[PDB]
């Protein structure tokens, strides 16, 4: 499935001593039937109305609670069993399927010598474990087992080991989160003047949360996970951790819709992030911002700590920005914060932007090429994974962004009505050029208008093979039909042999120097496969060229237009 | 009748004499997978099910219940994963006066090998096969032809509609699991083929030692950092790779090649066969590693 | 398609040495491959919370998949018999399809101990209280890694009758009354008694061009269970649903359009397929009052256009499908079927006869809900002409044609 | 003829993968046949070096004989 689903039902803390297994903090206290189907009061509220405590309020509520001590009809100490296995299980993947739930995380244990990493509870703590429990379907148990422990367990895993080995900082989390259990459940008759065990609970997590910092990572991370966001974590005050799991929202061949469905808003282009991150030049294409360059500033800062060089670098990049000029202009950018070096750090920050759902690559956008309303646009569902609207929502987004031009019904029947032209046929003057190419690349951000390309291909007629004959030569037959022709394709003239390439030197004959040069410098590129934009940028031709080249070679040209 | 089965015991049964009991009883220390009779002469040949070092046994059997153990005459040794079938391969004269049969076996195992085993006469003489023998009746004649290549046969126009050439990494992968137990001009060609992924093979039949590779490579007069495509023809001959007999390269005409850079090309090819052909040793990777390369 | 089983053995408790192994086919294979079983010995024979429930765990580049059983009767030492019949499949594969087998197993298993105490009989020691285990083990590695399917008798009642099937894919819910679907198999033949009524019903109307909506009107079904059957049917992979063919729709080619190049026989297959078998009537029409070559076929294949219906198209190109007695309705839906084109829906978006309560409530349900044309025209019942005028009576409309 | 082939008096191994569980010979021979799951594989015992030709039937059990 191509539908992005993280199927996480909770997080623990599975810490061990000498004396035993326990557990530290779990999150959500909620029941399997939900999750399938004085001062530190005051601190507690400013830190809620701060915005420090990030918790999700149907976790806790009456119908949607378990108690403490018991999880998905397990006891904590019961989990706190099968989920600390021995040393030769340890420092390696736990996956281990409870029927329909995997209870899958990377156990982290200290060696035979004493050493956390190869370079009270300070001490007898030999193993913790951050044990995340997913409940995939069975065809897609691998594919998502897959990606969480790649993309989110082993990363948070190794960086706890890292901060622990160089500061014993989960040592003291479970310290301090035991203490504010026991200053809650025992000292605090704030706790017993709260009726409900869903409240009781709520608070005594909420005091949790607000004393504790690697319950707010894990708090963080599994509500932004579940929401298939990007999960930026705290710990230690020192260092942050960005997880995501990435969501296929861009294909080059057209999904079937009524079989397999696909994310409405997917981007239909044969420029495609993937091509690029497989490959980790990308500086000849332009980047595209998926949210407001504000957004995208405010989503950024919380990447780093202290603004160090790469923040200020990426910040200043998203302020200056435009999808219309090419990446290779803004080394002026950082030319001035500080192949080449410069070119390096662009695309370093590049693979950055377009990694972490940023900026979308995309052709640079320009009023002269063919933009055609993609068959994926978000025009029906009622959100983008539904299966009012959306294209109702989208046009008081548009007219909100945009008052002084006409209804996105209107932008997007001008251009899926008559014959796909030019985006400068839509534009009535140069005054609204500029505000008609940000209605474009919101057109385009949205999913809403792909680019139409333009795909050669040659082919040779039965008149080039009798003049290739004749020469071959120089080193039926009562009737002329002219309805009749033996026509050939020649689908790869790289590999063509020689009477194929003597039909294509033979397709320029009668024509000036300059087409020669043009035919002889893209005769490798006429195969179908490479859209001719892209022949444009690499080769350092212009337009006008490209369309004499097309006009005076007709009948030998074959056009294919896709995305 | 013989049987086998998995606590080890091969009985070997008479059912004309009595249902119950076996006229005879081996009992081996591995399971048996297959057992079965031998095509010539008296004797049976039976293969281990999981353990048994994974060879098959050739036991004989010249003899007047009787619980007995294995003494095989021949362990086919090998095949570092377990036997899964074995087969035998006949082969004879085609009118038929004397029995001068031979036989080879072919064993298919789970390690993804297939293996050929040669017989001795030894192990004709071993089991008590009488090669030559006038015939009760003379031995069936099957036709010879091979079945690997694709047979083929309002009205439609002749047309050629697309190139053919505009339409090989299974050969070269095949080609390096082939091994006659550089020795060998497959081997050679897969290894070269391993080593060169940018050299692209649109000919590979070592049975009629004939070759066609295409490659790019950095033989232009106009630029020297300019990459132009050539097609290569090569013919072996069937004594290569001995002294005297050099592969004939065949370069097809090219417009983007100059003739006296086509010449001068293929003249350093025949100097590099005939160099290596001189030793005695294989020259095909010599040769691509000069026309695309040093 | 299924995985061989790498080690087979039937570990169970004893009331004196503790969880333990006694018989493991192939002989010594997990002390072989480094798989030590005092490691997950606390796994295979887990607490009776974890017991009857499929446990599979990652060991190395090992799955070992397990059945725990554990049963409470005070016939048995320590008040209660546990055994696990445990298999151990490589990491790097999908061990879904043999997991319904396994669990099985350990049921009927369940079932015999209760029954008649089988497997602790079985050991012939009288300490567990107050047929072959190793030749099973072995006919069901071999039956299951060379057949995908056993019949191993351990009784004179009781068989092991373990069949193997693959997990298929449930079928989506996007299915709906406009799209037609297109049998990918010939339906009439594979009609055996067990089939659906239902579905034996909608077989004789899938013909590739008729609608849900109008085979439910013909085979006078509910469209709720000709969707489920759609759906069953689809669950299989033998139909693949399609659009409502007419000539006001907007085809353009796909990416896919070089693979009527890069293909050595769709080509053919187009022309054994878009040609009329006579010289049809249809080849005669004005448009006002040998076989079809493949580079005719490519452009006429290239010729859509975004924006461009139908019928423009085919009144810009009838000398060329009348010469070449071409079928237009064949020929598109040879393209949508090789997924070298496809169609562009039709948006209505807001900013003659009085029609009906009913019908103007599901028009206004279909407006505020973005459907296209084919919905609403399968709805009502009417041509696209029909409900565009009463559209226009109602407000102003745009068209997208995505 | 059967009497020039170079394989019959000669020892040779060939590495087919895919998992073939299957294999029957030629009482002639010439050619051997090996079954998998995806289908028959038909190779020339006198001419190894050519590529097995591959027959399609795709079935998930696994083919016995």
């Amino acid at each position: 499935e191509c539908l992005p689903n993280s199927c996480l039902l909770g997080v623990h803390l599975v810490i061990s001593t000498h004396s035993g297994p326990q557990i530290v903090y779990h999150y959500p206290p909620s029941n399997t039937a939900f999750l399938t189907n004085e001062e530190e009061d005051m601190e507690v509220s400013a830190m809620l109305q701060d915005g420090k405590i990030s918790m999700n309020e149907i976790f806790f509520e009456e119908e949607n609670f378990q108690d403490i001590n018991k999880i998905l009809e397990f006891d904590n100490d019961f989990v706190a069993e099968f989920c600390s296995p021995e040393r030769e299980m340890c420092n390696t993947r736990f996956e281990f399927t409870v029927d329909n739930f995997c209870f899958l995380g990377l156990p982290i244990h200290v060696d035979s010598q004493g050493r956390w990493r190869k370079s009270d509870l300070g001490k007898n703590m030999n193993m913790f474990h951050v044990c995340f429990v997913m409940n995939p379907h069975l065809i897609e148990y691998n594919k998502r087992i897959d990606d969480m422990y790649q993309f989110v367990v082993t990363r948070l895993s190794l960086l706890l080991r890292y901060v622990q080995s160089k500061t014993s900082y989960i040592s003291s989390e479970c310290h301090i989160i035991l203490k504010e259990k026991e200053r809650v459940l025992k000292h605090s008759k704030t706790y017993q003047s709260i009726r409900g065990a869903g409240n009781k609970g709520k608070y005594l997590y909420q005091r949790i949360l607000a004393k504790s910092s690697l319950a707010r990572a894990l708090t963080e991370c599994v509500d932004k996970i579940q929401r298939n966001e990007i999960a930026c974590l705290e710990i230690n005050d020192d260092k942050v951790i960005s997880l995501q799991i990435p969501i296929q929202n861009e294909f080059e061949k057209m999904p079937n819709f009524k079989l397999q469905p696909v994310l409405r808003g997917s981007y239909l282009t044969s420029i495609l992030n993937m091509k690029f991150l497989e490959k980790s030049d990308l500086l000849n294409y332009a980047l595209l911002l998926l949210d407001e360059p504000n957004n995208i500033i405010s989503s950024l800062e919380t990447f780093s700590y202290q603004d160090d060089i790469g923040t200020i670098i990426l910040k200043h990049l998203v302020r200056n920005i435009q999808p219309n000029i090419p990446l290779r202009s803004y080394r002026y950018l950082i030319t001035d914060l500080l192949n080449s070096l410069e070119s390096s750090i662009l695309r370093s920050c590049a693979l950055h932007l377009m990694y972490w759902r940023h900026a979308r690559i995309v052709i640079p956008l320009s009023s002269k090429y063919t933009y055609i309303v993609s068959p994926l646009a978000p025009i029906q569902g009622y959100t983008i994974d539904d299966y009012v609207p959306l294209i109702y929502q989208n046009s008081m987004l548009f007219r909100s962004k945009f008052p002084s031009l006409p209804s996105l019904p209107i932008f997007l029947s001008l251009l899926s009505t008559d014959k796909p032209q030019a985006y400068s046929n839509i534009i009535p003057s140069r005054e609204h050029k500029p505000v008609y190419l940000n209605a474009l690349a919101w057109l385009i951000q949205y999913g809403y208008v792909t680019q139409l390309l333009t795909f050669i291909n040659i082919r040779v007629d039965k008149h080039i093979k009798m003049a290739v004959d004749e020469d071959l030569e120089k080193e039926f037959e009562y009737d002329d039909p002219e309805m009749q022709h033996d026509y050939t394709i020649i689908l790869e003239p790289e590999r063509a042999t020689a009477i194929e390439k003597r039909w294509l030197y033979r397709c320029i004959y009668g024509q000036p120097s300059d087409i020669q040069i043009l035919f002889n410098k893209l005769l490798k590129y006429f195969n179908g496969k490479v859209p001719m934009e892209l022949v444009i940028i690499k080769e350092e031709i212009s337009r006008h060229d490209l369309k004499k080249l097309l006009n005076a070679l007709d009948k030998y040209l074959i056009e294919i237009h896709h995305w | 009748i013989m049987s086998s089965s998995n606590d080890g015991t091969v009985k070997f049964w008479d059912y004309s004499k009595s249902t119950t009991e076996s006229k005879r009883t081996v009992t081996t220390n591995f399971p048996i997978w297959r057992g079965r009779y031998l095509p010539f002469g008296e004797g049976y040949c039976i293969m281990p099910m999981v353990g048994g070092n994974n060879a098959v046994y050739l036991i004989n059997l010249c003899d007047d219940n009787k619980k007995t153990k294995l003494q095989p005459i021949y362990a086919f040794k090998g095949h570092s994963d377990r036997v899964i079938d074995f087969l035998w391969r006949s082969r004879h004269t085609c009118d038929g006066d004397y029995d001068d049969r031979e036989f080879q076996l072919v064993t298919w195992s789970k390690d993804c090998d297939l293996k050929l085993w040669p017989i001795s006469d030894s192990i004709y003489g071993k089991v008590n096969f009488d090669r030559g023998k006038r015939l009760e009746e003379k031995l069936p004649d099957y036709d010879y032809c091979s079945y690997n290549k694709e047979p083929e046969n309002f009205r439609r126009l002749r047309e050629n509609f697309v190139t053919t050439s505009g339409l090989k990494t299974n050969h070269i992968t095949w080609l390096s699991g082939i091994r006659m137990n550089i020795q060998n001009l497959g081997e050679e060609v897969s290894a070269i083929g391993h080593k060169f992924p940018k050299v692209v093979f649109e000919k590979i039949s070592v049975s009629t030692r004939e070759l066609c590779l295409t490659l790019n490579g950095p033989w232009s007069e106009e630029n020297p950092d300019d990459y132009i495509f050539l097609r290569i023809s090569i013919n072996f001959p069937l004594n290569y790779p001995n002294k005297g007999d050099p592969p004939k390269f065949t370069i097809e005409e090219n417009s983007n090649l100059t003739m006296s850079k086509r010449q001068e090309i293929l003249s350093n090819l025949a100097t590099i066969g005939q160099k290596y052909t001189d030793s005695n040793l294989y020259c095909l990777e010599p040769c691509i590693r000069f026309v695309l390369g040093e | 398609g299924f995985v061989p089983i790498h080690t087979i053995f039937y570990s169970v408790f004893h009331p004196t040495e503790g969880s333990k192994i006694k018989y493991e086919f192939p002989p010594n294979n997990l002390k072989n491959h480094g798989i030590n079983f005092n490691t997950f010995k606390n796994y295979i024979i887990p607490k009776p919370i974890l017991c009857h429930k499929l446990i599979t765990f990652k060991y190395g580049t090992y799955r070992i998949v397990c059945y725990p059983v554990t049963i409470n009767s005070p016939i048995y030492a320590r008040n209660f018999f546990s055994f696990n019949f445990v298999f151990v499949f490589p990491y790097d594969c999908e061990t879904s399809p043999y997991e319904p087998a396994i669990t099985r197993l350990g049921k009927m298993f369940k079932v015999l101990e209760e029954q008649n105490q089988l497997l602790s009989k079985s050991e012939r020691d009288p300490v567990f209280f107050d047929f072959s285990i190793q030749d099973l083990l072995m006919r069901i590695f071999q039956d299951l890694n060379n057949y995908s399917e056993c019949l191993i008798p351990i009784d004179e009642g009781n068989a092991v009758d373990i069949k193997i099937f693959p997990l298929l894919r449930p079928p989506t819910t996007c299915v709906s009354l406009e799209d037609v679907p297109l049998s990918s198999v010939n339906l009439k033949k594979i009609i055996d008694v067990n089939w659906d009524p239902t579905m034996m019903s909608i077989v004789p109307y899938i013909d590739g061009l008729n609608s849900i909506a109008k085979i439910s009107k013909l085979s006078n079904s509910d469209p709720g269970l000709v969707i489920e059957c759609i759906r069953h049917l689809i669950y299989y992979k033998c139909v693949t649903l399609s659009d409502i063919f007419q000539f006001s729709n907007i085809y353009a080619p796909s990416s896919l359009i070089r693979n009527f190049l890069t293909d050595p026989l769709m080509a053919s297959d187009c022309q054994s397929y878009v040609t009329f078998p006579e010289v049809s009537k249809i080849s005669n029409l004005p448009l006002n009052k040998f076989l079809p070559t493949r580079s005719c076929l490519f452009d006429l294949y290239r010729s859509l256009s975004q924006g461009q219906t139908l019928k423009t198209w085919y009144e810009s190109k009838y000398m060329i499908l009348k010469e070449n007695n071409i079928d237009i309705r064949r020929f598109i839906t040879f393209g949508l079927e090789k997924r070298i084109i496809y169609r562009c829906y039709s948006f209505p978006v807001m900013i003659m006869p009085k029609l009906s309560d009913e019908e103007e409530g599901i028009l206004e349900e279909s407006i505020r809900n973005a459907e296209t044309f084919d919905k609403i025209c399968v709805l009502l019942s009417k041509p696209k002409l029909e409900v565009e005028s009463y559209l226009n009576e109602l407000g102003e409309f745009k068209v997208i044609n995505s | 003829g059967p009497y020039n082939s170079p394989t019959f008096g000669k020892s040779l191994s060939l590495k087919v993968d895919g998992g073939f569980n299957a294999v029957s010979i030629n009482p002639s021979g010439r050619d051997i046949v090996l079954a998998s799951r995806q289908g028959l594989y038909i190779i020339d015992l006198d001419d190894p070096f050519t590529p097995p030709r591959w027959l399609h039937h795709i079935t998930p059990w696994q083919v016995a004989d």
